């Protein structure tokens, strides 16, 4: 009864994502080993929306992990609520973008989203029919928002008519935990625009003012690192072009233009 | 000059710097020259989750081994810009470059300029690769000729019994999908792994195989002749785009609104009803229906009914795959359905594994893709194998793009050596120092081969060298006996490529590394 | 209690902060120097990614230096105000600076106050642009085997020198392709046009410059076409498919019929965009938005074939070789935006990988130029040398002047300078001479960096000069000897020139007007 | 009910009176339709209804519900009958036959 | 310059925070004069302390203070110097250049004393007769690093740090028609108290056309007058920059408001922030564009630039600095300011002193014979003046 | 008293925690002691009179079994030459069932 | 359920419909003799005192 699956996407997206399926094991009263002990019946009418049964009684959950770094697999794994995941569902990468963008988005994110696509389609095969994806992913390290963003891209062109939610996580309002951050948000918020259906962001379809703060700050930040061209060939050198950085700020002047908030010279007019 | 500018700086100044790029480069030739050749030795690898890769190529092994250098990702990036392109010539990579830094360091030890080094290396570019042109046979490539090229690339990663098995499927997999004209294209032959039964059944169907079958239990499980309907239209209960809503009233105008929605979908299901029962009237043919999007089970009752087989979501390349095969054409929607657009198969049958569900589609009229079926008892051994089957069809579309084939067995180093001594006198200056280096590095192939097989490094290579100065024949070196043998006798062959674009590869990288001045680290620790 | 005034704010004055501004800019000359010469050695560095940085080059290396003193930081900025300006030039104008800020502590030191040594560096400035004007010597646009002269002068110190007559030609196809008038008399040279792509193989020998464009696309369906002769391309902007709008619109249905009808609605807005292309008679379809699958089933109709999701900039250029513009709606096409201006169009695999190649253009105004070589590291090091080669070539088309290279220009100015300062009097006299004699180290660096005697060479030169006719006399950076320039054949832009002297005399200025240094204040 | 959201529409006073009688009334005829081709043991995999459990009771069927999917897809080839996708009364072949 | 120094210090002590408050007050009161403030009022406060350090009532240096600072006042109005006796434009380059020096541009003041002086003559406003105006920070002063100082060019017009939209457009347009607008040519949408709600089919492709049908009626009454240059303070959608490409017209977006009213005051064009009229139409008439003679985009090194020459309406002016780096550019432009507003007062006080130390010296001794009058203990008060000044 | 340093190559260059084992004396003579082990283990319970064995895995379930593969399947075997004996015996399993 | 009503007459009308059907089920079960009655969801104080 369409049913849904999740995607989760970098090192803060898998922490999120083992802890959401939590309030859903526990709620829906599915064992560690992942068999069934629960005592309601209206614990069963739904069971089939988030996962899908096995033979024998066993119910695995619709998750798909992806990584460019496979040391942050195995803690899901040895964690608690970890061996119900399946098996064949763990794709990682072995090199890594460290906070850059582009490189998971052309120059490295080219290879491994091949294979999560030939994933998806196994996953989705058994549904009888879905309605639509949730994607968790982060919008200041360039190895999830880099690599979702080109994730996030590939889905809706294969399913053009179907719904698609994040979970995405915004950066910290004063401090920056990272030096090219305004970098990596900018052009991805962009990609967000004409690509997603409902978007949620975690501390003209944006929840959580009339979050025209969050914007104002990033771009103020943008402007002046683009000014001085600082940390610039980084991301130029690897495929982009001066022209794409200025698309991301145009775009973004006209989010916050949507998001309205409601000289010594005066003699004769 | 740095340290007092940023005291958290690395740097190593004047000979510092080229002993750090010496000694790592003599590093990973250590571990990397017990690979080369058919009686290399086979390596485990176990990652931070638990398990185990057996493999023997340099390309893998370079990448899964916890190797943190500066000067060690340079010649791993080169290794990986070869095995992309020409799919062979993963180890002697490695071993030509660390060979001839060493070559290289005796004369700078001994009070000389890298630079003079550099020009002598060009020189000795320009001689070797105008010697190659005259060593390579010109060849019609037929069946016979491709049964020992891909030998010899099969054999050093398996053994003898499945190199024989795997050359047969490997050789004729290439020349059913070839045409008279057009380069040969590849992501036309699926490469499909199931774990079962021995390795010795790894075998070729003319035809596809899909990981997937039907999801109603009352569809039939064999067809002995079969229309295929390959289609990407949606057969899934839909939503507008725009947001609507139904607004009913007393109960009965509920039930008229429930079937009242149903009807764009079941009028596609209705067109292909008639299309089925209008070619075929008698209960004598199959209609398989091949779709790439999803099926609801109120449509897969409805085919079901009519012994319409229909599998739901396939992959994007198999609606190409499906063209070539059967014969076809993959259309988008259902406006212009006619019986010129059905494909023609032999025998459709299901194929259950446990809890994973196979499609055979064999007996096609003229197949043009065709696939390849792995079997094997661990999971290891489908990637070993899985490893050898890229190997030896990048060493058939090679051989058969090029019109060429140099012989192996290291029967060609001996040749550029012998030829670039009569050219050392030829060069004016101290820059014949760079081409009596640069002869000795070629040598390393017969080396290796020598030591591997439990022989005398000198006594074998005196051996070879007293041939081809009294005989013009390219003699290589046997691995049973240490006998000096004729490559070009016996079947071992290599590619014109693989040997042209490492001679290429493996003298631009080992000039920017001798040319290096200091390593600098200056910049920020990390990106925080 | 604790009573403050300033909240712990250093500040630091007096004598001690100018010994320490020069001290800290001929540290950033002492990294650089050994990079300057045919005999330049290489470096790599070590990015905090992780990936490795070598290169010759003089702005990509101090560029990734993280240094905390101020002025330092100054140096670091001048290195890519040349970088921006002329291309070329990056590492002599660090050493030269560092020369300029060194010869002014002598005087310093001597109770000379800083303002008198200011007004004696801006009064040289302006007999180095007069001196430098007088032995300029024209060149010939018309002339090509000249300008493959100026352009391998320039590459002769880069690791593309092995090549050198490879890029030359495709540095000079370039430049000549982009030169363009469109309204009024405004020429433009534009590299932005000039697309370099970069794929990891092959030989250096294949790099080739294109009369059009490639993308890294495919097709849509397999079964459209991959070979087409003569191609009539039309690009799109916008999406073909059926999306929403932006009104706040709701659809309340009550009858059996109203659902069906507006999902039939959807396939004939489909169809009717269609139609209004297959009007034209396109061959192949280009857009920089997505395509629906219905929309595919009408263009396999027709033979036309599609390229989906485009980057803008790449939809761009094709614009700039075929002979198009971009439309939006498809009710608005007319013939005149129809591409009618290529010859080829097919689509191979550069090992397990489609690419889209639009060659053969009548008169193609971008191009691109496509790089095949070893590794990433190696490829990385082309790209910077050939944008140095091209921005050369476009500084003599807007600039046809020339002036001889290797050295011989720093001693003629040298010499102007040492005849001059004796006719004048006064205090300024002894900063007036230091500055023409700080010139000097251009030409003692190329002595050092080969090896050879650089105090029996120098006054070698210094004497040459002293005839009427020699300001072309240089000193051979290969062997060590010096020889005229006039048959060596070493030669560079008027424009290059003016921007080093330039650059290096207010740098100097700057830093010659700082007695005290506040250090930390919290914006 | 539909699966896009929809919503009834009162706008008279009798349409409000005759609404709960409609759907009552309407269910009626869906049981007994099944209880008239001897159908004594209707055998369900989803949620059972309070109104639809009070009709069964009358014309004495036995309910029976499986929330497995499998554990239904087995007993199909137990008694020979076909899962029904819609409640519509089976005609011939969609009755399993039983012997206690 | 003290405006700049003492503005960026954190500052706590609150006897200190007055003098760095006092600072502030001569940058937008005079705009020169900003160091020579806070040394005279910390000498003056330390000449006192020496008097309350001994038996000296507070009171009494007040009060004699307020005596001597009133005095000096007549008294240097003995001393002015009207500038229209000596020659008009050697009486501003001399008065200019003096506050060029003891500054980075202080050898190059020949250079920039024409500049300053040729850019504020350009925008002197007339007033109703009464008294010229000559406003200031009307002139756009540019920064772009680059060639040496003696490179700065004066604009006969104005200049704009701008991009055109799209690539399509020309980059040169010789006679222009300037059409300054207000508002945003993207596709028109109903209001938050607007709903659309369809109950037949029929008549969903007719209403989501009508979006697009709006706004390109609204831009074809403008390209039908003759307009070639269209700027717009808000957005343009991508499907509106279309229009202006087979047009031959420019579309210049997100221009800033206090620039826009500038360029239409210099070309006689009217801003409007809507197309109604006196009745309930649209329109857009004819007698309200701009016109220049060359609108060219310039490049400067790498970025790009628009400029606007001979405005026919009015005279405009516009600076562009090219300096080493960022640095050395930012000083240009502080030592520029503080010379515009000493040339506005010199022309508006038409009266100037002289400089070099004569007055301080020259009121440091009428004061000392003018408290030998006084036979009070206001007499140590005034002379305690002559020696802090 | 002195230290021996590392030798140049390949042991210099390694990643902190990994280990290398490479020869006759280290990795061959090693893999055989680890597989040796395993066999003692599984042996006693073998034909008519073999033993059950109470196995409790980290969910603290208990499980008294007599079966080959099932205790191997709740034991957690950490040596990669021990793996793949254990690999072995579970794909008799599911193409016989008993063996 | 969603009620659209346009004028007030039909308004009382509606108010008087949900009296109606609550005062229709208490009299059928009035009618056929029952004393006691029982009822697992709740009873309400309007059915209480009648
Ligand atoms: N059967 C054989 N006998 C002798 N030499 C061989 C044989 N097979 C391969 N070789 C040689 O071994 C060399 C290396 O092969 P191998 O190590 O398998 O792959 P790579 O070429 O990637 O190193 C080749 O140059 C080839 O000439
Ligand atoms: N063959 C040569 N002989 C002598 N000097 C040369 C030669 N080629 C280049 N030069 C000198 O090298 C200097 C430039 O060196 P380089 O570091 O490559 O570029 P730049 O320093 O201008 O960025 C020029 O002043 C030129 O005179
Ligand atoms: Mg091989
Ligand atoms: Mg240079
Ligand atoms: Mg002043
Ligand atoms: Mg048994």
């Amino acid at each position: 009864m369409r049913e849904i699956v999740h995607i989760q996407a970098g090192q803060c997206g898998n922490q999120i994502g083992a802890k959401f399926w939590e309030v859903i094991s526990d709620e829906h009263g599915i064992d560690p080993t992942g068999t069934y002990h629960g005592d309601s019946d209206l614990q069963l009418d739904r069971i089939s929306v988030y996962y899908n049964e096995a033979t024998g009684g066993k119910y695995v959950p619709r998750a798909i992990l992806v990584d460019l770094e496979p040391g942050t697999m195995d803690s899901v794994r040895s964690g608690p609520f970890g061996q119900i995941f399946r098996p064949d569902n763990f794709v990682f990468g072995q090199s890594g973008a460290g906070n850059n963008w582009a490189k998971g988005h052309y120059t490295e994110g080219a290879e491994l989203v091949d294979s999560v696509l030939d994933v998806v389609r196994k996953e989705a095969e058994s549904c009888d029919c879905l309605q639509g994806f949730q994607l968790t992913h982060s919008l200041g390290g360039g190895t999830g928002s880099g690599m979702g963003t080109l994730l996030i891209s590939k889905i809706r062109e294969e399913y053009p008519d179907r719904i698609m939610n994040t979970f995405s996580v915004v950066p910290s309002p004063k401090v920056s935990d990272t030096v090219v951050e305004p970098y990596n948000a900018t052009l991805s918020v962009h990609q967000l625009v004409e690509n997603t259906d409902e978007t949620y962001c975690i501390d003209l379809h944006f929840f959580m003012t009339a979050i025209q703060e969050l914007f104002k700050r990033i771009s103020e930040q943008f402007t002046a690192m683009f000014r001085r061209k600082a940390f610039l060939h980084w991301y130029t050198g690897e495929g982009m072009d001066e022209m794409e950085f200025t698309e991301a700020e145009s775009n973004m002047n006209d989010l916050v233009s949507e998001y309205q908030q409601y000289e010594e010279a005066e003699e004769e007019a | 000059a740095v340290k007092t500018l940023n005291p958290k700086a690395e740097v190593a100044r004047a000979q510092a710097a080229l002993a750090v790029n010496i000694s790592a480069a003599r590093g990973l030739q250590d571990v990397l020259r017990t690979n080369l050749g058919p009686k290399g030795t086979m390596k485990m690898l176990v990652s931070g989750a638990g398990d185990i890769k057996l493999t023997k190529d340099g390309n893998v092994l370079l990448h899964e081994m916890q190797i943190q250098h500066p000067t060690a990702s340079l010649i791993a990036k080169v290794a990986t810009a070869q095995d992309d392109i020409t799919g062979d010539g993963t180890t002697s990579n490695v071993l030509i470059i660390g060979e001839l830094l060493k070559q290289a360091d005796l004369y700078i030890s001994e009070g000389l300029h890298p630079r003079i080094i550099t020009e002598g290396f060009e020189a000795a570019k320009e001689k070797a690769l105008q010697f190659l042109e005259e060593v390579k046979v010109s060849r019609e490539m037929d069946r016979e000729t491709l049964i020992d090229v891909a030998r010899t690339s099969l054999r050093t990663k398996v053994h003898a019994e499945l190199a024989d098995v795997l050359t047969e499927a490997v050789v004729d997999s290439i020349l059913a999908i070839k045409k008279q004209d057009e380069p040969i294209d590849l992501f036309m032959i699926e490469i499909m792994e199931m774990k079962h039964k021995s390795e010795t059944d790894t075998s070729l169907i003319r035809g596809l195989v899909l990981d997937h079958g039907a999801r109603h239990p009352d569809m039939k499980k064999r067809v002995e002749d079969a229309y295929i309907l390959t289609c990407n239209v949606s057969l899934e209960y839909e939503k507008t785009e725009v947001n609507s809503g139904f607004f009913y009233k007393s109960a009965e105008e509920r039930e008229k609104l429930v079937k009242a929605e149903r009807k764009f979908i079941e009028d596609r299901v209705k067109k292909i009803i008639e299309l089925k029962r209008k070619v075929c009237g008698d209960s004598d043919k199959g209609f398989v229906v091949i779709n790439q999007k999803g099926i609801d089970p109120f449509s897969l009752d409805a085919l079901s009914k009519e012994g319409i087989v229909a599998l739901r979501r396939a992959k994007r390349r198999n609606m190409e795959r499906l063209t070539l095969a059967c014969g076809g054409v993959a259309l988008n929607s259902f406006d212009d359905l006619s019986p010129d657009c059905l494909g023609h198969a032999g025998l459709v049958y299901e194929y259950t594994l446990g809890e994973e569900k196979f499609t055979f589609i064999e007996k096609c009229n003229n197949p043009r893709s065709v696939t390849l079926l792995i079997k094997g008892p661990n999971k290891h051994t489908l990637t070993q194998i899985k490893d050898a089957v890229r190997d030896g069809l990048r060493a058939v579309k090679n051989a058969i793009d090029d019109g060429c084939v140099v012989p192996g067995a290291g029967a060609v180093e001996v040749a550029m050596a012998e030829a670039l001594i009569k050219h050392k006198p030829s060069v004016k200056g101290r820059a014949q120092l760079g081409v009596q280096a640069f002869a000795d590095a070629l040598l390393i192939i017969p080396k290796v081969l020598a030591q591997n097989s439990g022989f005398d490094l000198q006594e074998t290579l005196v051996k070879i060298q007293a041939e081809h100065s009294e005989s013009g024949q390219l003699v290589g070196v046997d691995l049973n006996t240490g006998e000096p043998m004729v490559a070009a006798e016996v079947g071992v062959w290599d590619n014109y490529c693989v040997k042209k674009q490492l001679l290429h590869s493996c003298t631009v990288i080992a000039t920017n590394i001798l040319l290096v001045d200091e390593i600098m680290r200056a910049g920020m620790s990390f990106l925080k | 209690p604790v009573l403050v005034l300033s909240q712990n704010t250093k500040r630091e004055s007096g004598r001690k902060v100018q010994s320490g501004n020069i001290n800290a800019a001929k540290t950033i000359a002492d990294i650089i120097r050994t990079c300057l010469g045919p005999k330049s050695m290489m470096k790599m560095l070590l990015d905090p990614m992780g990936g490795i940085v070598m290169t010759n080059d003089g702005n990509a290396i101090l560029r990734e230096i993280q240094v905390q003193h101020p002025a330092a930081k100054s140096m670091i900025e001048i290195s890519r105000t040349q970088d921006e300006e002329v291309g070329d030039g990056t590492t002599s104008v660090i050493i030269l600076a560092g020369e300029m800020l060194s010869v002014a502590e002598h005087f310093l030191e001597q109770q000379m106050h800083p303002t008198v040594v200011i007004s004696a560096y801006r009064k040289a400035l302006d007999d180095m642009i007069s001196t430098l004007k007088k032995i300029s010597i024209p060149v010939d646009i018309s002339d090509s085997d000249m300008m493959l002269n100026i352009i391998n002068s320039s590459i002769t110190t880069k690791a593309i020198s092995r090549w050198s007559s490879l890029a030359c030609n495709i540095a000079l196809d370039a430049v000549k392709m982009v030169q363009f008038e469109e309204n009024g008399r405004k020429e433009i040279d534009i590299k932005k046009y000039a697309r370099v792509e970069k794929i990891p193989g092959g030989i250096i020998e294949d790099s080739c410059v294109l009369r059009g464009v490639m993308i890294n696309k495919d097709v849509t369906h397999p079964r459209m076409r991959r070979y087409i002769k003569n191609p009539r391309i039309v690009l799109l902007d916008s999406s073909l498919e059926y999306k929403k709008g932006e009104s706040q619109t709701d659809i309340e249905i009550t009858r059996e019929e109203d659902f069906t009808r507006i999902l039939q609605m959807e396939e004939e807005y489909i169809q009717q965009l269609c139609e209004d292309i297959i009007q034209l008679k396109p061959d192949v379809v280009i857009t920089e938005k997505g395509i629906s699958d219905l929309a595919q089933h009408y263009l396999m109709r027709a033979n036309i074939t599609a390229i989906r999701r485009v980057r803008k900039t790449d939809n761009n250029r094709i614009a700039r070789a075929c002979g198009a513009r971009i439309v939006s709606r498809p009710e608005e096409l007319r013939e005149d935006d129809v591409g009618t201006g290529a010859g080829l169009l097919e689509i191979k695999k550069i090992g397990d990988e489609y690419f889209t190649f639009i060659t053969d253009c009548k008169d193609p105004k971008a191009c691109t130029i496509l790089l095949r070589g070893a590794s990433k590291e190696i490829l990385s090091e082309v790209e910077r040398n050939l944008q140095d080669a091209m921005q050369v070539c476009r500084n003599v088309l807007l600039d046809p002047q020339l002036v001889p290279g290797g050295g011989a220009s720093e001693m003629a100015v040298a010499h102007a300078l040492t005849e001059k300062s004796k006719a004048m009097t006064g205090v300024e006299q002894w900063p007036y001479r230091a500055v023409a004699q700080a010139l000097e180290v251009i030409p003692r660096t190329l002595i050092q960096n080969c090896g050879a005697s650089t105090i029996r060479l120098l006054t070698s030169l210094r004497a040459k000069h002293t005839q009427e006719n020699c300001e072309t006399w240089g000193v051979n950076g290969e062997t060590g000897t010096l020889v005229d320039m006039k048959e060596l054949g070493i030669w560079e832009p008027l424009a290059v020139k003016l921007q080093t002297y330039k650059t290096a005399v207010e740098t100097a200025v700057l830093l010659l007007r700082i007695d005290d240094i506040v250090s930390g204040h919290k914006k | 009910i539909t699966e896009t959201k929809g919503t009834v529409l009162i706008k008279t006073a009798e349409e409000l009176m005759n609404f709960s009688k409609g759907e009552e009334n309407l269910m009626d005829a869906q049981v007994k339709a099944i209880a008239d081709t001897g159908a004594n043991v209707v055998v369900t995999g989803g949620k059972v209804a309070d109104m639809a459990l009070h009709y069964a009771n009358k014309y004495n069927i036995m309910l029976v519900r499986l929330n497995s999917k499998w554990d239904l897809r087995r007993l199909c080839k137990t008694v020979g009958a076909t899962a029904l996708p819609r409640l519509t009364p089976p005609v011939l072949e969609e009755m399993g036959h039983c012997d206690s | 310059d003290g405006a700049t120094i003492l503005k960026l210090l954190e500052v706590e002590h609150p006897a200190a925070k007055v003098l760095c408050e006092l600072a502030d007050l001569q940058d937008k009161e005079v705009g020169d004069g900003t160091t020579s403030v806070v040394i005279i009022a910390a000498e003056l406060l330390k000449n006192a302390d020496e008097l309350v350090k001994q038996k000296i009532h507070p009171t009494s240096v007040i009060s004699g203070y307020r005596l001597a600072c009133k005095e000096a006042v007549r008294y240097i109005n003995e001393n002015l110097i009207v500038n229209t006796d000596e020659l008009g434009r050697d009486c501003l380059i001399n008065a200019a250049k003096t506050s060029m020096s003891s500054k980075i541009i202080g050898i190059n003041g020949d250079f920039f004393a024409n500049m300053v002086v040729d850019a504020v003559l350009a925008i002197k406003y007339t007033d109703i007769r009464g008294q010229p105006r000559y406003p200031v920070n009307s002139v756009n002063i540019l920064k772009a690093h680059g060639r040496s100082q003696m490179e700065s060019m004066l604009i006969s017009g104005y200049a704009l740090n701008c991009v055109v939209g799209s690539q399509g457009m020309p980059k040169r347009i010789v006679n222009a028609k300037i059409a300054c607008l207000d508002f945003s040519l993207q596709k028109t949408k109903m209001k938050l108290g607007v709903q659309v709600v369809i109950t037949d089919p029929e008549k969903l492709d007719q209403i989501r056309q009508r979006e697009s049908d709006i706004t390109k009626e609204r831009i074809q009454k403008i390209l039908a007058t003759g307009a070639n240059v269209i700027l717009t303070t808000g957005g343009i959608d991508d499907m509106c920059l279309k229009y202006f490409v087979e047009a031959g017209a420019m579309a210049v977006r997100r221009v800033l408001k206090r620039d826009l009213k500038r360029i239409a005051k210099a070309s006689g064009a009217t801003i409007l922030s809507t197309l109604a009229n006196l009745e309930g139409e649209e329109t857009f008439e004819a007698a309200m564009l701009g016109q220049a003679e060359e609108v060219v985009q310039e490049r400067i090194c790498d970025d790009e630039l628009i400029l606007i020459k001979n405005t026919k309406a009015r005279t405009s002016a516009s600076i562009i600095l090219r300096g080493a780096n960022d640095f050395m550019c930012d000083e240009m432009e502080r030592s520029l300011h503080d010379a515009l507003c000493v040339v506005k007062r010199v022309l508006e006080s038409k009266s100037v002193v002289p400089g070099g130390g004569a007055v301080e010296a020259a009121l440091s001794i009428y004061l000392e014979n003018y408290a030998t009058s006084m036979g009070s203990r206001e007499q140590l008060a005034i002379a305690e003046f002559a020696r802090s000044l | 008293a002195l230290h021996v340093p590392k030798a140049p190559g390949f042991a210099q260059m390694l990643k902190e925690g990994a280990k290398h084992f490479s020869g006759l004396e280290e990795a061959v003579y090693r893999n055989i002691q680890a597989c040796k082990e395993l066999a003692q283990t599984t042996r006693t319970a073998y034909g008519p009179n073999g033993m059950n064995k109470m196995v409790i895995n980290h969910l603290e379930k208990l499980f008294v079994t007599n079966d080959a593969a099932t205790i191997l399947r709740e034991l957690e075997v950490q040596h990669p030459a021990a793996k793949m004996i254990v690999m072995a015996s579970h794909m008799q399993e599911q193409e016989v069932g008993d063996g | 359920a969603e009620i659209r009503v346009h004028t007030v007459e039909d308004y009382q009308a509606i108010v008087d419909a949900e009296w109606n059907i609550l005062y229709d089920k208490l009299e059928k079960i009035h009618h056929s003799g029952a004393k006691v009655v029982l009822s697992k969801l709740p009873i309400g104080d309007v059915a209480t005192q009648y």
